[PDB]
C-alpha cells in the first residue's frame, strides 16, 4: 500500500469505482478532486510481520558500546568487524536469528540457515 | 571503654599490660603480634582481649566537666 | 554507600547551549525533510531536533566532564530510537563511576 | 544449646563478658492552667483529699 | 536541605508574592531561642535536645508597599547549622559528639 | 578532571561497565582451584569502570563478613538484627 | 580436590552444551516443541541443562 | 415557631444525618461526621465490626 | 550494564557457577539476591493468605 | 483413549488433531483487498493459473486475497481445500471462493462477493474470516498435549 | 512551582482483530474522550495529511498509516479550528452558547491544562501538537509489536523526594495560606500585624507527627514521613 493525498487539500483520498470503464479512482471527500489509482491493491492486513525486524539501523549503530561484536566475514566486503541484535519486531513467537551490520560497508546479513534472505 | 582487668575466657590479668602494649607499638615500633607475645599473652583468648580492645575512655575524657 | 540523589539544577543553560550547537526548534520541523532526525528532550519536553547527534553528544558529554554542565545532569542517547534525553531533574538516584 | 539457643561461660560473664549499661529518662513540667494557677514540684503529703 | 534553604525558599516567596504588597529577598538567621526571662540568644543542638525545644532559625522577608514570617527547623550539620563549621575540639566543648 | 562521572539508571542503559579494572582490561595470548569462577573482559567497548563491587551494599549489609559466602536471605536477616544490637552509638 | 576438578568439568561441559543449543537456535535450525515458542523451547532446554549440572 | 418551611427541611435533614451517623459513620459515599479534632467519631457499627469489635 | 546486549548465556540470565565456599561473584551476588528476595515476598504473602484460609 | 487404543500413538495423534482448536487466523499470513474487475482475468500474475482451472470442470469487482502459511498448515495438518470448503460453508451462496493447490508455490484463496458502498463490506467479511471462523477442533480446547502416562 | 498533576491518556479503542480501531484522548475538565484528529484541528493542524505527518514521521511506514485511516474518518465530521474547539467546548459542559463561551473554554484548556509542561504561554501549538503526535507514534509502535510496553518499575523512571522537596511541599502550602491570611487583613482594612505562628508551628507539627498535611486536620495526609532517629548502634543510626 502507498499513501496518496489530494493536492490543493492535503486531505486523504478515498476509493471510487469508474463503473462505466472498469477502473479504480481516488476521490477527495473534502473537495472535487479525483485521480486514477496507481495499484489495484487497496487494503492490506499482514498478520505475520517481517517489517520492524531491523529497526533503527542508524549509521551511528557502530558507536553503541552496549551492542556486541563478531568477526564474521560480511557477504559484501568480507570485513571481520560487525554488530548484532536479533528481534527488533518484539513479538512473543519471534526466532533467535541474529542480524549483523558491517562496521565497514553497513550491509545487513542474518545467521539464518533454514531460510535464505537478502535483507 | 577502658582495658578490662583480666581476660574473659581464662582470667589472666590483662589490665596492667595496657600502657606497655601501647609503648611497644609506638616507641619500640614492634608489630601488634610480637608486642602481645613480648607482654606474655600466650593463648589467643587473652590476645583478642588487648588486640581487639577499643579505649573509648580517652574520647569521653575530652568532654569539659 | 556510593549513591546520591539529584538535588535539582536549571535547564535554561542547557536549552541555551543546545540551540547554539545544532538544535533545530520544534516549530520549524519538517518530518519528511529530516526523517533520520534525532529528537532532543530536556526534562521530558521535546524542544526540537538535531541532525548529527554523535558530535552533539561528544560535546555535551565532555562539557559536563569538564564541570561546565553540572555532573548530576543526565544525558542519554538511544541511537536505535533516534532520541536524546537530558535531565536537570531533582530526585534521580545517581552513583559514581 | 539445642534449637537456636546457646550455652554461656559464667566464669567469662563474671569477668564482665557481654555486660551492658542501661538508661531511661523520665521527664516532667509545671503546667500553667490559665493564669497564676501553676503546678509545683515538691515532696507532697496527706493534706485534705 | 542546602539546596532548599539557599534556593527553593526564595522561589516559594517569589511566585504568589504581590497582592491588591510584594515580597523580596528572604533572610535565614542562625538557630535561636526567643524565650521569656530574657529576649533571644543562639541555640546550640545539645541545649535544644535537653530543653525539648525546636532547633529552628528565624525567617525574614522584605515586604514592599524586614518582616518576621516564622521559624524554619534547621538540619544538623547543614549549611545554616552551627556544627557545620565547628572543629573536633569545638564539638567536644559544645558537648556534641564528633562522630 | 573528568576521570570520574555520575550515572543514573536512565544513563546506565547507554553504557557498558567493567567490574574490576585490571581483571577487565588487557587480553589472552596455572589457575588457583581454591579461588572462585569469574567470567571475562572480552568487551573492548568498555565505557566505564565500577569503583568497587561492594558499593552495591548499604550500611547494614556492609557490616556482614564474607556476605558473598552466605545464602542471600540469611544476609537480609542480619540486615535487621544489626538494629536490635548494642554498643556506643555516640561518645557523648 | 579431584572431585572439585570433576565438578568444575561438569559445569564446564554443561556450559558448552548450552552454547551448542544457543547457536543452534540462532541459525533457525532448532525446531520448536508442540504448543511452545522457539524461545519457550530454547529456554526449557537451557534451564534443564543448568539444573542437571547443579544436581550432578 | 416561625417555620420558613424550606428551612424546616434543612434542620430535618440534619437530625436525619446525626441519627444515621450515630449508628454508622463509615457510610457509602457521604462525608464522615467528623469530631472537632478532625477525628471521624466512632459509630456504634464501628464498635462491633470484627477483629477487634465486641464480637471478634 | 556489565554485559553486552542480547546475551542469553548461563552467566547473564543468572546461573551461579560457584559454591557458597568458593563464594559468589558480584553478578552472582545480585542475581542470587534477586531470586532470594522473591522468596521472602512469597513467604510474607503465603502466611497472610493461609491465615485467612485456616479461619474461614 | 478408548480401551483398545491405549498403546497406539497414531490413534491419540488423531484425537489431538480432532479436538485442538484451529482458527482461520492461525494459518493466515496476510489479508489483501485488491481491485480485480474482470472475473475471467487477474491483475495479479500469480493467480493467472488459478483462475483457468477453477473455471473449467455477475461477480463483484472487488477481490479479497488471503495468503496462507505452508508450515502453519503443516503443524495443524491442513489442506487448501479443507480451509476452502470451511470459508465456503460459512458465507454459503454469498461469497465466490477459488483457491490454489497444495503444490502451488504460493498458497492463495480468492474471494468475490455475490449479487454502491461495497469495498467497506469486504473489510467486515475479512474479520469474520479471521476472528469468527473455526477450522477444526473443539472450542476453548487450545493447546493439546500427548502424554505417555 | 505551582504543584498540579494533570494526567493525559491517549487510548487506542478496539482490541486485536476488531474493526474500527480508533485513537481518542483524555483532556482535563472535559467529561468525554476526544478523537486525536479533532484535537489536531483545535491546535490548528487542519488537513488530514499534515495531522498524519505529526504522528508518523516516515511515509514508507504503511503499517502505521493504515492504523490511522480510521482516525481520519472519526474526525472527518469536523473540518476547521473553530468547529474543533466548539466540539471540545460542548464536551466540557456549561451550555454556553457559543463563541465567547464554548470555544474560549476549550482554548483555555489546551493552553493551561493540556500538556502543562512544554509551555503554558499563548502561541505554542506547533510544540504541543508535535508532542501529541509523539505519544500517538509511541502508542502505535507498541500496538504494531515493535517497541516493548514500558516497564513501570525501571528505577530510572522513579524519583526520591528527600528532606528538601518534602519541606518545599509544606512551605509552599503554608506561605500560600499566609498570603490568604494577609489578604483577609487588607480586606478588613476600612482605612504589619501578620500571623507568624502559622509558618513556625505548621513545620513543627508536620516534623513532629510525621503527618505531611496541614495542621491537625491531617487525614488523608501522608503518615510516617518524619520518624525519630534510631539510636542503638552507630551503624543502626
Ligand atoms: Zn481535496
Ligand atoms: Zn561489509
Ligand atoms: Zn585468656
Amino acid at each position: 500500500t502507498t499513501f496518496r493525498f489530494c493536492r490543493d487539500c492535503n486531505n486523504m483520498l478515498y476509493p471510487r469505482e469508474d463503473k462505466e470503464n472498469n477502473r479504480l479512482l481516488f476521490e477527495c471527500r473534502t473537495c472535487s478532486y479525483v485521480e486514477e489509482a496507481g495499484s489495484p491493491l487497496v487494503y492490506r492486513h499482514e498478520l505475520i510481520t517481517n517489517i520492524g525486524e531491523t529497526a533503527g539501523v542508524v549509521q551511528d549503530i557502530g558507536s553503541d558500546p552496549t551492542l556486541p561484536r563478531s568477526d564474521r566475514e560480511c557477504p559484501k566486503c568480507h570485513s571481520r568487524e560487525n554488530v548484532f541484535f536479533q528481534s527488533q519486531q518484539r513479538r512473543k513467537d519471534t526466532s533467535m536469528v541474529l542480524f549483523f551490520v558491517c562496521l565497514s560497508c553497513s550491509h545487513i546479513f542474518t545467521s539464518d540457515q533454514k531460510n535464505k534472505r537478502t535483507q | 571503654m577502658i582495658v578490662p582487668v583480666r581476660c574473659f575466657s581464662c582470667g589472666k590479668v590483662v589490665g596492667d599490660k595496657w600502657e606497655s602494649y601501647l609503648n611497644l607499638l609506638q616507641e619500640d615500633e614492634l608489630d601488634e603480634g610480637t608486642a602481645l607475645s613480648r607482654l606474655g599473652l600466650k593463648r589467643y583468648c587473652c590476645r583478642r582481649m588487648i588486640l581487639t580492645h577499643v579505649d573509648l575512655i580517652e574520647k569521653f575524657l575530652r568532654y569539659n566537666p | 554507600l556510593m549513591s546520591c540523589i539529584s538535588v535539582g539544577t536549571d535547564p535554561m543553560p542547557i536549552i541555551t547551549f543546545l540551540s547554539e550547537w545544532g538544535m533545530e526548534p520544534l516549530e520549524d520541523y519538517v518530518p519528511h525533510q529530516s526523517p533520520d532526525a534525532t529528537r532532543v528532550f530536556v526534562n521530558g519536553v521535546w524542544h526540537g531536533v538535531h541532525r548529527n547527534p554523535a558530535r552533539l553528544m561528544e560535546t555535551l558529554r565532555t562539557l559536563r566532564r569538564k564541570g561546565d554542565i553540572n555532573p548530576e545532569v543526565s544525558m542519554i542517547r538511544d541511537i536505535r530510537e533516534k532520541e536524546l534525553k537530558i535531565f536537570t531533574d531533582a530526585g534521580r538516584v545517581y552513583r559514581p563511576l | 544449646n539445642q534449637e537456636d539457643s546457646m550455652i554461656m561461660n559464667q566464669s567469662s560473664i563474671d569477668r564482665g563478658l557481654f555486660r551492658s549499661l542501661f538508661f531511661r529518662s523520665y521527664m516532667d513540667q509545671e503546667k500553667k492552667y490559665g493564669m497564676s494557677i501553676t503546678e509545683t514540684f515538691e515532696k507532697p503529703q496527706r493534706t485534705n483529699t | 536541605f542546602n539546596q532548599f534553604v539557599d534556593y527553593t525558599l526564595q522561589d516559594i516567596i517569589c511566585e504568589d508574592s504581590t497582592l491588591i504588597i510584594s515580597f523580596g529577598k528572604i533572610y535565614v538567621t542562625k538557630p535561636m531561642v526567643n524565650e521569656s526571662d530574657g529576649v533571644t540568644h543562639a541555640l546550640y543542638p545539645q541545649e535544644a535536645r535537653l530543653r525539648n525545644l525546636t532547633y529552628s532559625s528565624g525567617l525574614f522577608v522584605d515586604v514592599k508597599k524586614k518582616v518576621f514570617i516564622g521559624r524554619l527547623p534547621i538540619m544538623l550539620r547543614s549549611k545554616n547549622c552551627y556544627l557545620s563549621e565547628a572543629t573536633e575540639s569545638d564539638l567536644y566543648k559544645l558537648k556534641e559528639c564528633p562522630f | 578532571e573528568g576521570l570520574v562521572e555520575y550515572i543514573d539508571a536512565e544513563e546506565e542503559e547507554s553504557i557498558l561497565i567493567a567490574m574490576q579494572p585490571e581483571d577487565l582490561e588487557p587480553a589472552e595470548a596455572d589457575v588457583d582451584p581454591a579461588k572462585r569462577i569469574r567470567v571475562s573482559h572480552h568487551a573492548t567497548t568498555f565505557t566505564h569502570c565500577e569503583i568497587h563491587p561492594s558499593m552495591i551494599l548499604g550500611v547494614a549489609a556492609s557490616i556482614i563478613p564474607f556476605p558473598d559466602h552466605n545464602q542471600s536471605p540469611r544476609n537480609t536477616y542480619q540486615s535487621a538484627m544489626g538494629k536490635q544490637a548494642m554498643g556506643v552509638f555516640l561518645t557523648n | 580436590g579431584p572431585t572439585m576438578r570433576e565438578i568444575t568439568e561438569t559445569i564446564a561441559e554443561a556450559k558448552k552444551k548450552v552454547l551448542d543449543v544457543t547457536k543452534e537456535a540462532q541459525a533457525n535450525l532448532l525446531t520448536a516443541k508442540h504448543g511452545m515458542t522457539l524461545r519457550e523451547s530454547f529456554e526449557d532446554n537451557v534451564v534443564r541443562f543448568l539444573n542437571e549440572a547443579r544436581d550432578k | 415557631n416561625g417555620a420558613p418551611h424550606h428551612a424546616i427541611e434543612e434542620a430535618e435533614s440534619l437530625l436525619q444525618f446525626h441519627v444515621a451517623t450515630y449508628m454508622d459513620n463509615d457510610i457509602a459515599g457521604q462525608p464522615q461526621a467528623l469530631q472537632k479534632s478532625g477525628r471521624p467519631v466512632k459509630s456504634i457499627r464501628a464498635r462491633l465490626k470484627g477483629k477487634e469489635g465486641r464480637i471478634r | 550494564p556489565h554485559f553486552s546486549k542480547d546475551d542469553y548465556s548461563p552467566e547473564s540470565k543468572g546461573f551461579v557457577e560457584n559454591s557458597y565456599l568458593r563464594g559468589l561473584t558480584p553478578q552472582e551476588f545480585f542475581f542470587h539476591a534477586m531470586g532470594g528476595r522473591e522468596g521472602l515476598i512469597d513467604t510474607a504473602v503465603k502466611t497472610a493468605e493461609t491465615g485467612y484460609i485456616q479461619r474461614r | 483413549l478408548e480401551p483398545g487404543h491405549a498403546a497406539d500413538q497414531e490413534q491419540a495423534k488423531l484425537i489431538r488433531s480432532a479436538i485442538e482448536h484451529t482458527t482461520l487466523k492461525s494459518v493466515t499470513i496476510a489479508s489483501e483487498i485488491y481491485y480485480d474487475p474482470d472475473p475471467r482475468s487477474t491483475v495479479i500474475p500469480e493467480d493467472e493459473e488459478i483462475i483457468q482451472l477453477h473455471f473449467s470442470l455477475q461477480q463483484s469487482p472487488w477481490l479479497l486475497r488471503l495468503e496462507l502459511d505452508r508450515a502453519a498448515m503443516n503443524d495443524k495438518d491442513l489442506t487448501m481445500g479443507q480451509v476452502g470448503e470451511r470459508i465456503k460453508q460459512t458465507f454459503k451462496n454469498d461469497l465466490f471462493v477459488i483457491w490454489s493447490e497444495d503444490n502451488d508455490e504460493k498458497l492463495i484463496i480468492r474471494c468475490r462477493v455475490v449479487r454502491a458502498e461495497e469495498d467497506h463490506m469486504l473489510k467486515k467479511i475479512e474479520n469474520t474470516m479471521l476472528e469468527n471462523i473455526t477450522l477444526r477442533g473443539v472450542e476453548n480446547i487450545e493447546r493439546v498435549v500427548m502424554m505417555k502416562y | 512551582g505551582s504543584r498540579f498533576i494533570s494526567t493525559l491518556q491517549v487510548k487506542l479503542y478496539g482490541r486485536e482483530g476488531s474493526s474500527a480501531r480508533t485513537i481518542k484522548a483524555t483532556l482535563p475538565y472535559i467529561k468525554q474522550d476526544i478523537p486525536i484528529v479533532i484535537i489536531f484541528r483545535a491546535l490548528g493542524i487542519i488537513p488530514d495529511g499534515e495531522i498524519l505527518e505529526h504522528i508518523c514521521y516516515d511515509v514508507n511506514d504503511w503499517q502505521m498509516l493504515e492504523m490511522l485511516k480510521p482516525c481520519v474518518e472519526d474526525g472527518f465530521v469536523i473540518q476547521d479550528r473553530e468547529t474543533a474547539l466548539d466540539f471540545i467546548g460542548r464536551r466540557g459542559t456549561a451550555l454556553g452558547i457559543k463563541k465567547e463561551k464554548r470555544i474560549q473554554y476549550a482554548k483555555d484548556i489546551l493552553q493551561k491544562e493540556f500538556l502543562p509542561h512544554i509551555t503554558q504561554l499563548e502561541g505554542f501549538e506547533s510544540r504541543k501538537a508535535f508532542f501529541l503526535g509523539y505519544m500517538i507514534n509511541r502508542l502505535l509502535l507498541c500496538a504494531l509489536d515493535r517497541k516493548d510496553q514500558d516497564d513501570r518499575d525501571h528505577f530510572g523512571k522513579k524519583r526520591l523526594d528527600l528532606a528538601g522537596p518534602l519541606l518545599a511541599q509544606l512551605f509552599k502550602t503554608l506561605f500560600k495560606k499566609l498570603t490568604k491570611d494577609i489578604f483577609r487583613y487588607m480586606q478588613r482594612t476600612v482605612e504589619l500585624a501578620i500571623n507568624a505562628k502559622t509558618i513556625t508551628s505548621g513545620l513543627k507539627y508536620a516534623l513532629a507527627t510525621g503527618n505531611w498535611g496541614e495542621q491537625k486536620k491531617a487525614m488523608s495526609s501522608r503518615a510516617g514521613v518524619s520518624q525519630v532517629l534510631n539510636r542503638y548502634t552507630y551503624s543502626s543510626t
